């Protein structure tokens, strides 16, 4: 009876198919955002530098 | 007596009372150290920088007038004599 049951199971009634998704790599990176430079300025005006 | 005389006045500080007074001495400071008005400018400014951090934008004169976007509780307009020390810090 053990015989007949592996007897049971054909090629033709019981393919065996293998699946897999296609998986994307991991991958690890870095980014460093820095805003930019802001430079001090210093002026002076007069009523003659501006007339000058 | 010098220091009685100017006299500090501060028409609009949207700053604390405590903040407001370091303000009054570091003004009266600034003036008798400084010798021109650019000088004036330059030595608040360095001074407020080092005791609170960040950007800070300072401007003094005779005759101007001044709309600003400021970090709220950081804007403080006081005139002494003829000199108007604006100080706002900016993020």
């Amino acid at each position: 009876e053990e015989a007949i049951k592996q007897t049971l199971r054909n090629k033709f009634n019981y393919n065996t198919r293998e699946c897999q998704t296609i998986n994307p790599s991991i991958r690890e990176r870095g980014v460093s955002t820095e805003p930019p430079p802001s430079d001090t300025i210093c002026g002076n005006i007069t009523q003659w530098e501006i007339f000058d | 007596s010098h220091l009685d005389k100017v006299q500090p006045v501060i028409k609009n500080s949207d700053m604390s009372v405590e903040m407001q007074k370091e303000v009054e001495e570091v003004a009266k400071k600034a003036i008798d150290y400084c010798n021109t008005d650019k000088e004036i400018a330059t030595f608040i400014k360095d001074d407020f920088r080092s005791r609170y951090h960040g950007t800070w934008h300072c401007i003094v004169g005779r005759n101007f007038g001044s709309f600003v976007t400021f970090e709220r509780s950081y804007y403080i307009y006081l005139y002494v004599g003829q000199l108007a020390i604006l100080l706002f810090k900016t993020g």
